[PDB]
């Protein structure tokens, strides 16, 4: 039962950049998933969400119009489609799966990937 | 399902970083390709199913998305990939589609 | 307490909302479905057919 | 675009009488149809559906395990055999072609014969 | 799906404007279809998915509703649109029931 | 964002009017929207309300049983349709989106239309 | 309409035991079905879940990665197979259809076979 | 959810009334269902969503509640009622799960 | 709109009996609902109460525990499981809808029902 | 591999064209076909479709009934018999090979021919 | 498609019990075969369509499964059944594909 | 909602008991979550709900209050548990948010 | 019923081999045929097939343009010449014969034959 | 009707110990708790008081600032966390629930749990 992501690198700012999340050992296509980054000198900041089905997004104030989340249930894959890059963006993405729970309002995030590291710098 | 394809034209240098973005109407899972016409020839298959590579192609062309954004992404520009990029759909109970294209033009 | 439907309340999407798979959710045919030709299908040769007279 | 019912007539209780439906002018073998009656002094109810290749059909409650239907794609043709016919049954039977739908939810008749009376007395 | 519909009977004159209420007892989302039969013929499609209309039917003829609430609206009521007007509904899990019909009559 | 109604115009009383109201611009399922008179000489007035989903609705004390309203979410629309107008109904009329808030107690109406002038008179 | 179970046995811990669930006089490919045990001096306990295509599949946590459900819907038979029995699993498993529910959120398992004996022992 | 039901053992007569009161750790809305299992056989659904009947039933079968407390209630026991009788929820996002069950044994 | 009872009738003391209430022409799943006593020669007492969710109820002193009142949204019906009955019992049971009150301090029992006789003898 | 088309020129409007199109170096009999159109000033459109075999055909809603494409495995040729031309159907004509696909749902073109002129004036 | 086997090599005495599990990467619905060889012998069908026998192979063999999750289940192990097991699937669109192949040893 | 914890920086020996005090701006109920991220790796659930403990977890880990005062105890201190605890709360409304992160150092 | 090949032995790489295997006991003009490699140390893999009139013909991806299969239905034999021959190609090579059945997806392979041991070495 | 504490033990000054309280057999969500000590010696002393909802919160002028007192609804739990220990602190801790009270001044304490020894000593 594995989470990891890809597609990190170093790009300059104000290019696209896209990131990738496979998913292994459990079905895929029943969770919704979260993109979360890790910026050194900061906590943990939330960037997106996707609703088990591409049905719903959220995405964060900061981020919005500018990240485009979308997942494959074929594939078992992630995707956050970054536009627009800036020098703040500089950051680790880590990808998190949405526990199971026994109600209608949602739980926290068990499993996660071991972060991609994205650098934005000229 | 109409498709559209943004920005119309996009200048670039040898070397550079490309990414061509197309939208969908509607959902179309991820039932989707990307063509290259050189002017004067026809369009040859870069990639189906909007993720996958065709034989052949080099490995600088990747795409992803799914649902109602899809994106283009050529890591680096060649003096052969000056070329118009079409978008094409072929959903489940849809018909086949195809949007505006792009134009990669020299910088 | 006034028991009642508190009609101003917040009518949004409550974004934390459980976005998981509704393991009861129905699992049956549901008989109307699009009985139509799928205009978009596999129109190539079918490798694996019979191979017989 | 022509859609033709026959097969109508007087029947005494309890005795089988088939029902055909030849299409005209499109594509028969690429559309699902229903078969739906219309006894005067009520309104329209359904009776029947064929899935487009005699693979999945759905009955009314009060007609299941006497009506049959199944098609010919070969002769562009429908067919409703009934068995034990009752002094209910006699109405007037219409089919109905479910109309193109870009999605999985089917759609709505558009296509409609003009119906043959099935009369059921003694 | 218990389907309802009112008036049972309307009086309208030509170029009047007629509304007709069709009903559900339970919710049905969007999908929902007005027919149209005049007397001794067989029934046409009108309004599909409750809001749009069917290819070559007048543009008089319009709809809207979602839920347990419908209706059909004729800005122009002209000497052709005299018949009577069956509500269906085929929601997600169920099946096709019409509505009893209200017939437009001349006054 | 945007949002543009339509539908208005000049109707006998006794008569019934349906609105609509086109929503571009931002994800329209996920916000309860309301619909709000302006009769000249007079201030605002709140006339319904619906609640995202169309599960739960409220009405002025005045409209309640002459005015419909229900959302098509596929579409991006509202329709008020309404039934039995008088000569008090004279009246442009708004659509209101309901603010994003973080609590249970909602919030204020944040996007506005140009509203359509509905006239009963003869 | 008739359901009934086969395949059980005596079989010694630490084996693979497999069960077939053959079903008649009605349509199989539109019914979800389930298993469930019956373990003297307990009551009833679910085990698996089928979602009438193969594509969606639900089971106990008890029995998460030993047991395997799976359908056969062009003969109607049903499959679970067993994978590392141990001295818990001895109990009598019947299959259970899925109630057609005009909604979203299913129904009760009306149509219960006779169910078989599994026991593991040594 | 733990399903629990009340009284275990209950003895009655012919004609009698009878009451099986099934208890739901946590709010199964009104998801629940009623079984029947005579010995030697497999049981029989009796009673959906809590309050409606299985076609064939007899109508002496009845029940009601909501939330967390339940009832089935039997207004005239029969020579062939005296059998097992178990209670299952179907919540939302709760898996199928059994109360231990109560037996009704002649007097 | 109308609110009418049912489930009367005589027990024999210690047994138990369930009451229903059907709402119609109204949003029955909006209104938190009573049910209220009338014992001959004595006037109206109060029983129990519905929090319009069933998420809160309270009970008479005199019948806590024997009592159980719940309600189902999704048909339009109150249920009061009435235990352990006595010869005390013997009243006509009212059902009771809390007025809209604009506060937080609830209101008056408005709509009230015919009643339905309960009567507990030997 | 390889896709040369012919038939091509200038005729005046309400005329009829016949366009083919011979396929070499793979075996033409196991593939499904299409024609696409490329009018200058606008993207491609879909014309035609050919199911292997001759069994069925899609047209483009606006060709339907005067473009008639059919096939013979024998000479490895596709026919476009064109029929009341008009100034809109002047446009490049290019056949597409569907890709061999490993599921039910088609693949996309991947051999395209040359493309040839069909100019229409008076 | 590939085709895995579990587990590579079994030991197994005369008289046990023997399940082979074959793994699918793909769903290959209910067409797969399963086949013996023997050592220096040309393979033999045993099982068709992954339930069925083939005619003239004892009852001892069975095999169940669909989707991706096939085994093969020997109720009796005689001194004449120890061989190659080879896992073959033969999808609707897909081509011929075998498994590694599994082999059983005396214990 | 702002959330915040303290101390920053926790220096204790092994065996010794540890407790991490995490306040939220506003009233998040019940629903926090407590996570601890060692160098190099990605953060592992240890507590959901505020007082659950995720399966896996050592019974070391406990976790209790409600409302904007919520705290986390390690009983006993193992050479393993030393990493950075980060908080966070997912409100009925509210977006997920998280914690600085306070670091427990081998004193 | 028999299936046995020759023409196998050892020949030098960039040579090319033709075989032959000949059928006896069964109508060999009705039944479709393969041939099946088995190298040492790997399973099975598929060669090559014929649709029983020698019309349809499809390999594997690694041996199209070298392998070249074809049957004469008068001797009732398999010819399968091989062409530019490498290393890899050490394996044993197996004639199968496709079972009857009543559908239109083909069957496993029933009938066996011996095997030809061929070797492409320096 | 039970209400058990846990959580006691013996902690050196200074350190931060967390008590709690379980209800069970009444309704825990509609009562507001106390907490009282007991020190040998000495008389009761109150210590702190929560308001049925977590609204509202009061302590002893001895323990503010450092002891917090917070409940949740759900588990039907109370919590105590004590932070800063002193000597002074060791004594017995009660739960004590308020009783229900016709007015808007309050009850004595009428349900006290069994109590829980927490020391502080070097």
């Amino acid at each position: 039962v594995q989470l990891v992501e890809s597609g990190g690198g170093v790009v300059q700012p104000g290019r696209s950049l896209t990131l990738s999340c496979a998913a292994s050992g459990f079905t895929f296509s029943n969770y919704g998933m979260h993109w979360v980054r890790q910026t050194p000198g900061k906590g943990l900041a939330w960037v997106a969400i996707i609703w088990y089905d591409g049905s719903k997004t959220y995405y964060e104030d900061s981020v919005k119009g500018r990240f485009t989340i979308s997942r494959d249930n074929s594939k078992n894959t992630l995707y956050l489609q970054m536009n627009s890059l800036r020098v703040d963006d500089t950051a680790v993405y880590y990808c998190a799966r949405v526990r199971h729970s026994s109600s209608r309002h949602g739980s926290a995030f068990d499993l996660w990937g071991q972060g991609t590291l994205v650098t934005v710098s000229s | 399902i109409q498709m559209t394809q943004s920005p119309s034209t996009l200048s670039a240098s040898v070397g550079d970083r490309v990414t061509i973005t197309c939208r969908a109407s509607q959902s179309v899972s991820t039932w989707l390709a990307w063509y290259q016409q050189k002017p004067g020839q026809g369009p040859k298959l870069l990639i189906y199913e909007a993720s996958s590579l065709e034989s052949g192609v080099p490995s600088r062309f990747s795409g992803s998305g799914s649902g109602t954004e899809f994106t283009l992404t050529i890591s680096s520009l060649q003096p052969d990939d000056f070329a118009t990029y079409y978008c094409q759909q072929y959903n489940s109970y849809s018909f086949w589609t195809f949007g505006q294209g792009t134009k990669v033009e020299i910088k | 307490a006034n028991p009642n439907a508190n009609p101003n309340a917040n009518p949004n999407a409550n974004p934390n909302a459980n976005p998981n798979a509704n393991p009861n959710a129905n699992p049956n045919a549901n008989p109307n479905a699009n009985p139509n030709a799928n205009p978009n299908a596999n129109p190539n040769a079918n490798p694996n057919a019979n191979p017989n007279a």
